[PDB]
RNA sequence: GUAUGUCUAAAGUUAUGCUCUUAUUUACUAACAA
């Protein structure tokens, strides 16, 4: 029986202020409440006395406990009865609920009021929270990161060549990107040694089954702010992403977000902390998107790109019309894999045939689907080529293994790959 | 007093050309707003008709993301930038051959921030409703 | 049409593409700069520049990542301006213009009467343009 | 050096406490500042001088330049 | 048990806080026109998947690849069928029209 | 990545043998990637 569960927007200090508190949760009620008197959560006796309430308060309290001070309990009491019958940050009533997360110890614990038949769901909702909350999973990881005992158990398997085609499955995705968001010139300067500035860039943002591929392209001047810029390129990718999550609906909020780069995951993570419902994947499966930005129209937009914009596309048109999705991915994932053998060579395949015409909104020139077969086939001569060139071995390849270095994701240290390759 | 507050605007709700001039924007201003405040009850009514055919659910509460709008654009009290913005979303929804163009323009729309995410989000749905809308027809 | 250049009074040039606003080449630092101008080359390789200290350069502009100058044009004492058509035709600060053979470097020096604005009429073969200070516009 | 004062609040809390509590068990409810305020402004009184040169200085280096 | 005795709050009723609640709960007893209309005149007035189709082509890819060059051949056959098998484009025209003769 | 060091930050002081095309080395440098 609650009427409208607000936030109280208090100023960031708040998470971490400790001299003070303001509600986080305000709880405006249909009718007048009863709540019982102050007591812990497994304090199983909640006394009701005739005291009543319209309104109630939820505060979280995190704390960081020592090998001295790691019970909780009584911490949150303290803290509950202090912010109450304290004339600064006073709360809408006196009457109210206080969580409180010892986060050097997981000791959950609260203390507070407590409305009717209300106890049994906040103990269970603390005991969920603790089992599995996101942001606390993070922070659990971070510290075992930390510690360097980090167990290496992941409960979704990565994108490696087998499961490349449960990719997709009727389900709205989304696929990050963010080698080409930090580019530089390299340019000599008065005392000798090289200096490097940023160029603009991009966040290679792509939809395999509708081929939107979005791409916020980083204008120079959001490095102009700061230094160290490496990590930095992470950090706004990941902000720019998670932005984006956050514009589009409950419904086309992508579920699985796929990153080239895991490195870049660690940033994103966070970033992706806002909603707990998208779903990190990181691929085994490395694919050429370095490459995807040394497409001729692209880098030009890039090279355009005045200020903080995003000119999204559709990284292939005609291929959707005559085909499934699946199909004009695959024929992408070949010429982005040729660009990124030989820039050169992908270009001239491309532009073999001067007679051909790229569209005025497509990214590629539109070939009949025979000539296009041919085309693919000479790329993927292409790729087989530059194996012989560097990996030297690419004559007596098997079905599986030969597919793997089309993509050239399914490493040899990989233990999916021997999984798949066991399963055959 | 409430009576005739029904027959002027439901009078007026009848009473316009939905389009929208792509030079007018240059212009300083409730031409614009108007134009587009019932170009999107236009969008709203072809939604109503599908249904059946689209999910029903979320447009329920897109309607009370809507609301603001509403309220917004006939006061205009949505600002320049936002409107300008808003605008050239709706412009380029208007026109078939511009679905790059719609999505575009709603990604540098979104480009305090709390019900005008949920608004502005429930924008994006009446593209990705027009969009499919046009396509299964 | 499409590479663009432009020197600056730091004693620096930057080669460019044409809208794409990213150095494809900073030049050198030790020389100094003022005027850019490419000679009328057969193959169009070259993009000529005055400098401050008497002696214009000469650039291997295709590639634009080329810049080894082949033979540096030195005796005009510079405050002004150069041309080209065979020749490179440039005025000097103190005195008068210094016509040069483009290909060694060495050639007449026409009386000017100071200012320098060397220039070729184009649609000719044999025709140049002074710009003097105050009213002396010297042709030949 | 202010390690000597708090030591030896330390103690007098040791030592007054234990006079305190004889009958009386454990708890914080203990005043009696006297002494360790004795000892505070004993302190100040050995500081003063300290920081009437220090502060001194430092204000003179504000206003004159550092010699 | 170090936070036990530091506890600033150890072994009480709430005498303090129900002092408390009385100086609240005596604090409890001493104390649009057409633009609602204009937006609610419109209706509201209240106030696995297609990869297994893709899978099913890739087992399609063990199809071709079962009839010519499995393992006899090194390249001449198990690398170039390899090339013309999954890889291409064209791989979904083969099925297609095997599905378009098998219709 | 830094110490550190320069730079910018707007108002007008009253005078008349060579050019060329390339491919290769080596060195140094590079908070750019591996
Ligand atoms: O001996 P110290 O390190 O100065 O610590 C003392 C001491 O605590 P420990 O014995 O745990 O170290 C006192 O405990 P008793 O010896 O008296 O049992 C305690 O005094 P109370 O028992 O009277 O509380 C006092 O605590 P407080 O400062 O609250 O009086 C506390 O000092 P710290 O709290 O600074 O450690």
């Amino acid at each position: 029986q609650i009427e409208s569960v607000t936030k109280e927007t208090v100023h960031p200090r708040k998470s971490y202020k400790m001299n003070s508190s303001a509600a986080d949760i305000t709880m405006e009620s249909v009718h007048e409440w009863e709540v019982s008197k102050p007591s812990l959560l497994h304090e199983t006796n909640d006394s009701f006395k005739g005291l009543i309430t319209n309104k109630m308060w939820f505060d979280v309290q995190l704390r960081y406990g020592d090998y001295d001070s790691h019970d909780i309990s009584r911490y949150v009491r303290a803290k509950f009865l202090d912010y109450t019958t304290d004339n600064v940050s006073m709360y809408p009533s006196p009457t109210g609920v206080m969580i409180g997360i010892d986060l050097a110890y997981n000791m959950y614990d609260a203390y507070g009021n407590w409305f009717n038949g209300l106890k049994p769901l906040i103990q269970n909702s603390m005991r969920t929270i603790m089992k599995a909350n996101p942001a606390l999973y993070v922070l659990r990881e971070r510290i075992r990161k930390g510690l360097q005992i980090y167990q290496s158990s992941v409960q979704e398997p990565f994108l490696n060549s087998s499961n490349y085609a449960e990719l997709f499955n009727n389900d709205i995705k989304l696929f990050v990107d963010d080698t080409n968001v930090y580019r530089v010139t390299v340019h000599k300067t008065f005392e000798g040694n090289v200096a490097t500035k940023a160029i603009n860039g991009c966040i290679f943002t792509l939809n395999p089954k509708t081929g939107h591929l979005f791409l916020k392209i980083i204008h120079t001047s959001v490095w102009a702010g700061q230094k160290r810029l490496s990590q930095l390129a992470k950090w706004k990718t990941a902000e720019e992403v998670s932005a984006l999550v956050r514009s589009l609906p409950k419904e086309e909020q992508p579920k699985q977000i796929i990153v080239t780069r895991k490195a870049m995951l660690d940033p994103l993570e966070v970033h992706m902390l806002d909603f707990p419902n998208i779903a990190i994947r990181p691929t085994e499966l490395r694919l050429p998107f370095s490459a995807a930005m040394s497409i001729d129209k692209l880098s030009d937009v890039v090279m355009k790109a005045t200020e903080p914009q995003m000119v999204l596309f559709n990284i292939y048109d005609d291929w959707l019309d005559r085909i499934s999705s699946y199909t004009a991915f695959s024929r992408l994932t070949l010429l982005l894999r040729a660009l990124k053998t030989n820039e050169e060579s992908a270009k001239m395949i491309l532009l073999s045939d001067p007679t051909i015409t790229i569209k005025s909104y497509h990214l590629w020139p539109s070939f009949t689907d025979e000539q296009w077969i041919t085309i693919e086939s000479q790329m993927r001569d292409l790729i087989l080529t530059e194996y012989g060139r560097k990996y030297n071995v690419n004559i007596s390849a098997l079905t599986q293994t030969e597919i793997k270095d089309i993509i050239l994701g399914q490493n040899i240290k990989a233990p999916s790959v021997k999984r798949q390759k066991m399963a055959e | 007093n409430r009576p005739e507050r029904i027959q002027e605007a439901i009078a007026q709700d009848k009473t316009i050309s939905v389009i929208i001039d792509p030079s007018q924007i240059g212009s300083t201003k409730p031409l614009l707003s108007m134009k587009c405040n019932l170009y999107i009850h236009e969008i709203l009514s072809r939604w109503k008709a599908s249904l059946e055919a689209y999910h029903p659910e979320l447009f329920l509460d897109t309607k009370k993301a809507l609301f603001p709008l509403l309220l917004q654009l006939r006061r205009n009290q949505l600002a320049p930038d936002l409107l300008i913005s808003l605008a050239t979303v709706l412009y380029h929804l208007q026109q078939p051959k511009e679905i790059n163009l719609a999505v575009q323009s709603y990604m540098k729309l979104s480009i305090i921030d709390e019900r005008t995410r949920l608004w502005i989000t429930s924008i994006k749905r009446l593209i990705t409703f027009e969009e499919w809308y046009t396509s299964n027809h | 049409g499409s590479k663009f250049i432009s020197s600056s009074e730091d004693k620096t040039v930057r080669i460019w593409e044409n809208q794409i606003n990213v150095p494809i080449k900073q030049i050198s630092d030790t020389a100094q700069h003022s005027m850019p101008f490419l000679n009328v080359h057969p193959s169009q390789n070259y993009f000529c520049a005055q400098s401050m200290d008497n002696r214009i350069y000469s650039f291997s502009l295709k590639p634009k990542y080329k810049r080894h100058p082949k033979k540096i044009f030195k005796g005009h004492s510079s405050a002004g301006y150069g041309i080209s058509l065979r020749y490179i035709c440039s005025g000097d600060s103190k005195s008068r213009l210094f016509t040069w053979d483009w290909n060694t470097s060495r050639l007449l020096n026409n009386i000017n009467k100071p200012i320098t604005q060397v220039d070729w009429h184009p649609q000719e073969t044999s025709k140049v343009i002074c710009s003097g200070a105050a009213g002396k516009i010297y042709v030949c | 050096k202010v390690m000597h004062q708090i030591r030896a609040c330390k103690d007098l809390k040791h030592i007054i406490y234990y006079k305190f509590n004889k009958n009386l068990g454990k708890g914080p409810g203990c005043g009696f500042w006297q002494p360790a305020w004795r000892v505070w402004l004993n302190f100040l009184r050995g500081t003063i001088p300290l920081l009437e040169r220090y502060i001194g200085n430092l204000i003179t280096r504000q206003f004159e330049g550092r010699s | 048990d170090w936070d036990s005795r530091k506890d600033r709050w150890y072994g009480y009723s709430g005498k303090e806080y129900n002092e408390l609640i009385s100086k609240w709960e005596r604090d409890k007893r001493n104390k649009e026109i057409e633009l609602m209309k204009l937006e609610l005149y419109k209706d509201s007035v209240g106030s696995t998947g297609e990869g297994l189709k893709l899978n099913e082509l890739n087992q399609f890819a063990r199809s071709h690849a079962k009839e010519m060059g499995i393992r006899d051949e090194i390249e001449d056959k198990e690398k170039v069928q390899h090339v013309l098998v999954a890889n291409p484009t064209k791989y979904e025209y083969l099925k297609k029209k095997r599905e378009q003769e098998e219709t």
